[PDB]
């Protein structure tokens, strides 16, 4: 770990990945299949 | 078909935009967002929602991650 390491910023990656919008739709589709 | 559903493949592409050590935290955030936006309250649906999210790295070839650990559901 150092000042110039990769230093991932998870919230920024989340917004850059469209808030995982396709995963959100997939999760929703699976959830309503319960039982 | 042996290929996965297109929507699942789109999800995997989005997950690949993140570092492995961010995936589980962001999937928890995604699950909470869907749960709240869609007003999912039936117990079995809520459990399946969060379980599906925790298994996505293993549904998506993220070998370093595996299945995300269980965290109590809000
Ligand atoms: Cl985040
Ligand atoms: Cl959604
Ligand atoms: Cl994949
Ligand atoms: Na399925
Ligand atoms: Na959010
Ligand atoms: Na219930």
């Amino acid at each position: 770990a150092g000042p110039f390491g990769p230093r991932p910023s998870c919230p920024s990656e989340f917004v850059s990945a469209h808030r995982l919008s396709a995963c959100e739709s997939w999760i929703h589709s699976e959830a309503t299949n319960a039982g | 078909p042996k290929e996965r559903p297109p929507l699942l493949r789109l999800c995997c592409t989005e997950l690949h935009k993140e570092n492995p050590e961010c995936v589980c935290s962001t999937l928890r955030r995604a699950a909470k967002a869907t749960r709240v936006r869609q007003g999912t309250a039936a117990a079995s649906q809520v459990q399946r929602l969060f379980q599906t999210a925790r298994h996505l790295p293993s549904t998506c070839g993220f070998a370093g991650v595996g299945t995300c650990p269980f965290k109590a559901t809000p």
